[PDB]
């Protein structure tokens, strides 16, 4: 009886490690976008400097 | 070096049917074509 | 047991990997600078027009 | 384009018509594949770039037009099936940098691609997607790269932190 | 093998079933065996049997509820391997025969204990609304004690894995990634879900050509 418990548990912890996922790709969101914006002010940099 | 121009944005290749050409545009809002 | 270690270990990973890597202040200084050349150029293009 | 319920504004925009069927291409605001059907004016299908990959560098389509080719801003190659609806391949090399420019070549046909990124000194590096290698690499210098850091790179994974340039020699133009 | 509609008189012979994958419930020995637990004394006490699961298929005739098709079975492996089999049956009515008019049903039987060996049951449609005898093509189904059906959506994935048997425009490089496609479906066995009381079975019946049924 004492597993059942155990296995509750389990799979509550199963669905908090399946939250991180989702927060870890809005995380990365913001990475790829502070990416794309450096690209976009090198470029522009370079313009300036024409 | 007498030619002034920023750095290219765009640029485009094309045939004017008779000779063929380039044609680009700037970073500074100026196009220019070149035969 | 190891598993919900490996939980909270991937949870400080990630942050802290991502805090290393990218803190965006970096950007700040090119930003400055970028800025004061913009500046220079809107005054003195300018002033030579 | 608002209508997404996002607010995503089109980052890359390729249209093509067979004689088959017409349709066109775009990239999301979050870089994502989006295939509008010319004649109806809706959405066909909507394919998303692994988030590893950072952002789409490019956008280029098959000579068949069942695949698309996209670059990686974490300085990847990404080959995609829309047949299936899946990605074919995943490609890298050089200096490991942001792709400028990905498009599939006429002389080099559907089997070789010509993909301006990767390495600092190489301007333009033409690959053949099946051969797996870069047959023609074209660079700017005064001397030849070395073999194993031209080499395909492939065990190689997400962990990668991207290092790009910020010099004014990166930013460019080409047409084919 | 082609794609083409064909009616039923049009259409020649009796049709066949390749059957292969399952879903594990893991509730039991994988074979879905005994129901395994700790309180196995009341197991002793239940007198639970392990039970080696087979299967069993007939039609069951037009929805009128009367009997036509064959009761058939085939041998038996570990269904602890989960039975994977892609084993073709058949029976003895053809298309032509064939009233569009008709449904597939199932049995699996296990085997269980002394005098014992279960019984499962679920039942399906035979052709298309559009006529198409299962579109002529792969599949996969989901069952309850009753009134239980099956959807598409990694089926349906797995249905456009049809399309490709089913010839949509196609081309030389493309079957070389399908073969690459192969490794593709072979990437699809990621699957997982663990509903009860109902269960999950992969089974497809690709034909060459698009069915069509009318009457004789």
């Amino acid at each position: 009886m004492t597993d059942d418990d155990l296995d509750g548990e389990l799979v509550r912890l199963q669905e908090k490690k399946v939250q991180l996922e989702n927060e870890k790709l809005q995380k990365l969101s913001d990475q790829n976008l502070m990416d794309l914006n450096n690209i976009q002010f090198n470029k522009n940099l370079q313009s300036l400097k024409l | 070096s007498l030619y002034h121009h920023d750095i290219i944005n765009s640029i485009s290749t094309c045939e004017v049917d008779e000779t063929p050409l380039l044609v680009a545009c700037d970073n500074s809002g100026l196009i220019g074509i070149f035969q | 047991n190891i598993e919900m270690a490996q939980l909270e270990s991937n949870d400080t990973i990630n942050h802290s990997k991502t805090e290393l890597s990218l803190m965006s202040q970096d950007e700040s200084i090119n930003d400055d600078y970028g800025s004061i050349y913009s500046r220079f150029v809107q005054i003195k293009d300018r002033l030579d027009q | 384009l608002k209508n997404f319920g996002k607010n995503e504004y089109a980052v890359r925009m390729r249209a093509f018509v067979n004689e088959e069927k017409s349709l066109l291409v775009a990239l999301t605001n979050l870089s994502r594949v989006i295939i509008f059907d010319i004649r109806t004016l809706e959405r066909l299908q909507i394919i998303e770039n692994s988030p590893r990959h950072g952002a789409v560098s490019s956008i280029c389509i098959d000579e068949e037009c069942c695949v698309l080719i996209l670059g990686t801003t974490r300085g990847i190659i990404d080959i995609w099936d829309i047949r299936f609806n899946v990605l074919i391949r995943s490609w890298s090399f050089g200096d490991h940098a942001p792709i400028t420019h990905v498009e599939v070549c006429q002389f080099y046909g559907k089997n070789s691609v010509i993909v301006v990124g990767g390495s600092s000194k190489t301007f333009l590096t033409i690959w053949n997607f099946v051969k797996g290698h870069c047959q023609y690499a074209f660079i700017n210098s005064d001397e030849q790269p070395s073999m194993e850091h031209f080499l395909p790179i492939e065990k190689g994974l997400e962990e990668l932190n991207f290092c790009g340039i910020r010099s004014l020699n990166a930013l460019s133009t080409i047409s084919v | 093998n082609n794609i083409t509609f064909c009616v039923s008189q049009d259409l020649d012979v009796p049709l066949k079933v390749k059957i292969k994958s399952l879903e594990g419930h893991k509730p039991l020995l994988k074979p879905s065996q005994k129901i395994l637990n700790p309180e196995l004394m009341l197991i002793g006490s239940n007198v639970f049997p392990s039970s080696d699961l087979i299967v069993s298929l007939q039609v069951f005739d037009k929805e009128r509820n009367r009997n036509l098709t064959l009761p058939i079975y085939t041998p038996y492996i570990p269904f602890r391997n989960s039975r994977t089999w892609d084993y073709w049956l058949t029976l003895p009515i053809r298309i032509k025969q064939l009233t569009f008019s008709s449904h597939l049903r199932i049995i699996l039987w296990e085997y269980n204990g002394s005098k014992q060996i279960p019984f499962f049951n679920l039942e399906t449609s035979i052709f298309n609304l559009k006529d198409c005898t299962l579109k002529r093509g792969f599949e996969s189904l989901k069952f309850r004690y009753d009134v239980i059906d099956h959807c598409e959506v990694v089926t349906d994935n797995k249905d456009q894995e049809n399309l490709n048997k089913y010839f949509q425009g196609e081309f030389t490089r493309l079957p070389w990634l399908d073969e690459i496609t192969i490794s593709k479906l072979r990437k699809q066995r990621e699957n997982r879900t663990w509903p009860q009381g109902t269960f999950v079975l992969n089974l497809e019946f690709p034909m060459l050509e698009l069915p069509v049924v009318f009457i004789e």
